[PDB]
RNA sequence: CCUAUAACUUAAUCU
RNA sequence: AGAUUAAGUUAU
């Protein structure tokens, strides 16, 4: 049960790809993906955010860098259908957090 | 020149125009169904004694109209117009013309508005196909409207697993062929009732449906003459079905363009329709014709009769198919169980042995009713699926079961073991390339949908008659009959026991249940009665190259039990013979590999190799070659068996494993066809249908040869008689059998295994046509099996130092062993890798089990050690060091041990 | 190389299977979609894509902490 | 010893089949027929009260099973409830050309007869 | 839920 | 050397 889930990341950390340390670092801050992420030419991400630091990290403008590709944000949603624009993101305005992103990749 | 042009014209005043020049004939080169004492057979010759006109339109454009002028002797022109004013009333006679014109005054016979090609042209187009050289049936096929010139720029358009739209593009044939049948009935008529005698052939009919040859043709007394017709209908019957011929009669007033017979639901005899249909479209055929197979009188007649009724039983509903069923009072309780069955292949069958009032059930009759599916469907819900196109009776449950497969568990130490020991390199000739796929929970449904590929196929009656004569040779020393209950050997008693009787318990239970005269009144009682039985699809759980689902069928225990109380006395006999054609039963152990392939190589003069592939051989088999090979196998109980009783076996095993009912997540289904992989008999029963299609490919091979050519007088004699006990003979020549089976050992030699074939053949006779090649087996598989067979999944080995190219997935290599040179069969060291990589439990990961299983996978490995790659043998050491890292973890370690598992000394 | 993935696909529908993915039809049609089309894959880069689109249906649902890992 | 057993498993399982049996229109199709004998394939088309429908997409639903009353096998059926590959209750409101990608195909419609 | 047949290997009893 | 049971492996 769970050692089949432990030799699933010895192994997984010894294929050594970046696009899959980026998505399991992303998880590890809490920086998950609702959705199954597409490899086709343009589909939808929905990618849960926790809070600031992980965002700023990710997110600089309109394109965010996700399992070694670049996705661009459509619609930021936090913990309703609470649509926020772009310009929101910074630190001045931080109390102003689980937060959704739902993007579309070249 | 032009004035020769002119008299052509006639009162028909068309525009004519020359496919010649001048007034020389034209050479075509056509296909001639002839039988001399020159030549025989179904051949394509040379055409030079007509000069052909084809008639321009109104804009001066050509159809497919054309004048044949013939031009031979004086008593045959003569002796023609004689015959032709007999028949000239009869509108199936082509209008013919006689003249005389001065060309030195030669006289000609022209014959009015044919077309280009015969009906033998179209019979042997289809009969004898190869992609790349179809221009005739290409021409064909755009000529009538059957498609556009560009529908063969799709590739795979002759296909019928990758494009199943071209059995509607050769159903555009059907009413063509279909009016040629009524135009030979009226054909046949008129000769009969002006007193002509003579054979028919394709040759001498148009796609039109005229007839314009009356050269052989005798006159007699008026009111008794005889048509000669079983060359014509029994070359014709494989496309009676591959066009669809009688379609029109299952319209009203048999109108295309009107609606469809409303049958009557509870209707299900039939009789009187077949037999009008017979009369109809068969009228001058010789042999009687049973309707219901339960009257005929011996197997040929069988097959004969069960011929006919394939035909005749895609123009009736589907509905009146399978268990006929009638109520009956249980101690006043009333019941719904199974009084017949009505066959697509056999007509009506009825129980003999039925009461309708019983105050008691024993043990045998539960049995019965059990297994029988009329309760069960009786009972359940309509069930409309609409992800298959197979029938669907009833759904058993209110829900519909979704059956996933899970994936294969990873051995990662032996992984982690292989890796360090420099396996898995990049451009390395080892690679893992098999696995245990995962299927989602509409697998089962998808995989039952590939009976689609089963379609109703009319066969060559004559040429399946001489062909199951050949076969029946084969199974010769072989011994067998009815056994009793105690004599039957049980394998494995902890198995499935089908449906409803794995709700209570596996065979076990029922075995020792049952004592051995309730056993032996059951299987007396399936001499007498039909037993119609559930068959349930289970998707299995195995390693495989490809991602396709497979499933497993699983019959009933009264079936497989009275089953193996019919055949296991054959079986076991066939098991245990060595140095046979059938070589089940034979280990490759202990030099068994290298006797089975000197055996092959027995007296063939210049060897060379050949092995080919069944696309789709469990769901495409026709099933009048398994009620054929059903047939072969009973042919061993003259003795303990009547013909009553061996008809009612047969029936019980074509309602049991044949066209049953099938039980796929819940829900009932109608099998169209094809073999059950879980009956005693289906390995076996494919051995016998792997030698029909290579004896039948030999035939057609022998046959379409040009007897002219032919340069050994004994070949020549042979295709003679060939043709004579195909066609012109009706009873069994048991010399010419053994002759052609002798001709088949010494030139055309075979290794059977359940549709797996190794032939060493005679290069020389084959390249001349005088044994089958690829060829002849694409061709017959096209016609027969409903499959093409590509050149790809076929080989050919000129060189017999190496070895057949693949046999049972095995290749072969030859060995030093000792002082001499032996066959050893290797595996594909993928296969050994990717079974000690992945297993299906996680109980096989540890030092327990693993160790026993490993041994196992390193003795089916050893043979790889004399490769002359050095990773194929570094596969097997491997598996050695393995086993010894295993066995200090917690004599087989050491080398010599599996050396020892492939010499002769046992 | 390739084989590492191919066997880590195996791995990780396994684990996939043991979350009791198989309760919705349409996740575990596309799980099996891309396992089967990683154990098929010949080329390495082709492989990756798949890897990384099958793995995060495992990043999905909150049933295996990373955090732990 | 075990023959008990499996026997009377049997005929319990036999029996109660007949409780389920419909009786009453399986006697106007026994008696009507010319020797009391009806084929199998039209005893649950004529008789059996209850229809399931798998249907693989959404094509397919609009040509059998659209609308909450359909005709099949010269019969009236009503939707009674459908249910997806996950076995749950499907409302006839979400089954339409938007919303088919996201439902669990196949679904499972079942109908009474009216 | 887990088919049929064939071969082979290992373990344990009786001969 | 033979038979029986249990388990496993391969082939079809
Ligand atoms: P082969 O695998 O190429 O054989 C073709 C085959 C049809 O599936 C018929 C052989 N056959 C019949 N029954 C079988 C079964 O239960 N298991 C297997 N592997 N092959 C069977
Ligand atoms: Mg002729
Ligand atoms: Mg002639
Ligand atoms: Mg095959
Ligand atoms: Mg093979
Ligand atoms: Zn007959
Ligand atoms: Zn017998």
């Amino acid at each position: 049960t769970s050692a089949m889930q432990t030799m699933l990341f010895t192994m997984l950390r010894k294929l050594d790809n970046d696009a899959l340390n980026n998505i399991i670092n992303n998880a590890r801050d809490g920086c998950v993906p609702l959705n199954i992420i597409p490899l086709t030419t343009a589909a939808k991400l929905m990618v849960v955010i926790p809070d600031y630091n992980t965002y700023k990290n990710t997110c600089d403008g309109t394109t965010f860098t996700y399992a070694s590709a670049l996705w661009e944000i459509q619609q930021v949603v936090d913990a309703d259908s609470k649509i926020v624009q772009l310009s929101e993101i910074s630190m001045d305005n931080s109390p102003n957090w689980p937060l959704i992103v739902t993007a579309l990749r070249a | 020149a032009q004035s020769f042009l002119n008299r052509v014209c006639g009162v028909s005043a068309a525009r004519l125009t020359p496919c010649g020049t001048g007034t020389s004939t034209d050479v075509v080169y056509r296909a001639f169904d002839i039988y001399n004492d020159k030549v025989a057979g179904f051949a394509k010759f040379l055409k030079t004694n007509c000069c052909r006109f084809q008639e321009k339109d109104e804009d001066d454009n050509l159809i497919d109209s054309y004048f044949v002028v013939k031009r031979h002797t004086f008593s045959n022109y003569q002796h023609e117009e004689t015959i032709y004013n007999l028949l000239k009333d009869c509108p199936a006679v082509a209008k013919h013309d006689f003249f005389k014109f001065r060309i030195d005054m030669v006289p000609h016979i022209s014959r009015q508005r044919l077309t280009k090609y015969t009906m033998a042209d179209l019979v042997y187009a289809l009969r004898h196909f190869d992609e790349g050289n179809c221009d005739t049936l290409k021409e064909i096929l755009v000529t009538y409207n059957c498609c556009d010139d560009d529908y063969f720029n799709k590739k795979d358009w002759y296909d019928f697993v990758e494009n199943p739209d071209i059995l509607r593009v050769y159903a555009n044939l059907g009413e063509r062929v279909r009016q040629a049948l009524l135009k030979t009935v009226q054909f046949c008529d008129a000769m009969r009732n002006a007193g002509i005698v003579g054979v028919l052939t394709l040759d001498n009919q148009d796609l039109n449906g005229n007839w314009y040859d009356f050269g052989d043709f005798i006159q007699t007394t008026p009111g008794s003459g005889v048509p000669v017709v079983d060359s014509y209908y029994s070359l014709l019957m494989p496309i009676l079905t591959l066009t669809r011929a009688l379609t029109a009669e299952s319209h009203v007033d048999t109108d295309l363009t009107k609606p469809y017979i409303k049958w009557d639901l509870l209707k299900y005899d039939f009789t009187e329709e077949r037999l009008k249909l017979f009369d109809r479209y068969f009228k001058y055929w010789d042999q009687t014709y049973h309707p219901n197979c339960v009257n005929c009188l011996d197997d040929r007649c069988i097959l004969h009769c069960a011929n006919f009724n394939v035909l005749f039983s895609t123009v009736f509903p589907p509905t009146s198919f399978g268990p006929l069923v009638r109520k009956i009072f249980v101690d006043g309780v009333p019941f719904v169980v199974s009084t017949g069955y009505h066959f697509r292949e056999l007509g009506v069958v009825h129980n003999q042995d039925v009461n309708l009032h019983s105050s008691r059930l024993s043990f045998k009759e539960l049995l019965v009713y059990a297994a029988d599916p009329a309760m069960h469907a009786a009972s359940g819900n309509l069930l409309l699926d609409k992800r298959t196109t197979c029938f669907s009776v009833a759904a058993l449950t209110n829900n519909v079961a979704f059956q996933t497969v899970k994936p294969g568990n990873f051995n990662k130490d032996f992984y982690d073991f292989a890796v360090s020991k420099g396996f898995f390199k990049e451009g390395s000739s080892v690679e893992l390339k098999h696995f245990f796929f995962a299927q989602d929970g509409n697998a089962a449904i998808s995989d039952y949908d590939y009976y689609r590929y089963n379609l109703p196929t009319m066969c060559d009656i004559r040429q399946l008659l001489f062909v199951v004569e050949v076969v029946d040779k084969y199974f010769d020393c072989y011994d067998g009959g009815c056994i009793n209950a105690n004599q039957v050997i049980v394998n494995n008693l902890d198995k499935s026991a089908g449906f409803p009787f794995n709700k209570w318990g596996k065979a076990r239970l029922y075995y020792d249940s049952m004592s051995y005269e309730d056993q032996d009144a059951l299987f007396a009682y399936t001499k007498r009665n039909v037993i119609p039985t559930i068959t349930q699809m289970n998707l299995k759980y195995a390693i495989s190259a490809k991602n396709r689902a497979r499933t497993v069928a699983g019959v009933s225990i009264c079936s497989t039990m009275t089953n193996r109380q019919f055949h296991q006395k054959l079986l076991k006999s066939i098991a245990a013979t060595r140095g046979a054609t059938v070589v089940i039963g034979t280990s490759k152990f202990y030099g068994g590999w290298h006797n089975m392939l000197k055996t092959v190589y027995s007296d063939v003069e210049n060897p060379h190799l050949m092995g080919w592939d069944y696309p789709k051989c469990d769901r495409a088999m026709p099933n009048m070659l398994r009620i054929m090979a059903s047939l072969v196998l009973a042919r061993k109980h003259t003795t303990c068996c009547s013909l009553s009783h061996r008809f009612y076996r047969l029936a019980n095993e074509c309602a049991q494993v044949l066209s049953e009912m099938v039980m796929c997540g819940g829900s009932l289904y109608v099998k169209p066809g094809g073999t059950s992989s879980g009956d005693a008999t289906t390995a076996y029963a494919n051995s016998v249908f792997n030698i029909c299609q290579a004896v039948t490919a030999n035939v057609n091979a022998l046959l379409s040869t040009d007897g002219n050519k032919i340069a050994d007088k004994y070949v020549r004699n042979l295709q003679h008689r060939l043709y004579e006990c195909l066609y012109r003979n009706r009873d069994v020549d048991t010399d010419f059998v053994n002759e052609f089976y002798a001709y088949l050992r010494k030139h055309f030699s075979m290794m059977i295994l359940s549709d797996d074939a190794v032939v060493c053949f005679n290069s020389t006779y084959a390249s001349q046509g005088l044994v089958a090649s690829i060829k002849n087996f694409k061709s017959v598989l096209y016609y027969q099996n409903n499959v093409f067979m590509s050149e790809a999944k076929c080989w050919t080995e000129t060189d017999l130092t190496k070895g057949p190219h693949e046999f049972c997935s095995q290749h072969t290599m030859l060995v030093k062993q000792g002082d001499d040179y032996v066959y050893l069969p290797y595996p594909d060291p993928s296969r050994i890798l990717g079974a000690g990589c992945f297993v299906d439990d996680i109980v096989k990961t540890d030092g327990t089990l693993m160790i026993e299983r490993f041994v196992s996978l390193a003795i089916d490995a050893y043979p790889l050690t004399k490769h002359p790659n050095q990773e194929y043998a570094d596969v097997f050491h491997l598996y050695l060091q393995y086993i010894r890292k295993l066995h200090d973890e917690l004599r087989y370690w050491e080398p010599e041990f599996y050396e020892a598992m492939y010499t002769p000394h046992t | 190389k390739m084989s590492d993935v191919k066997c880590t696909s195996v791995v990780l529908l396994s684990v996939l299977q043991q979350l009791r993915v198989e309760s919705s039809s349409k996740l575990w049609a596309q799980c099996v979609q891309l396992h089967n089309d990683i154990l098929l894959a010949k080329d390495t880069t082709e492989a990756f894509e798949k890897m990384v689109s099958l793995l995060s249906v495992l990043l999905s649902m909150q049933g295996a902490v990373d955090i732990n890992k």
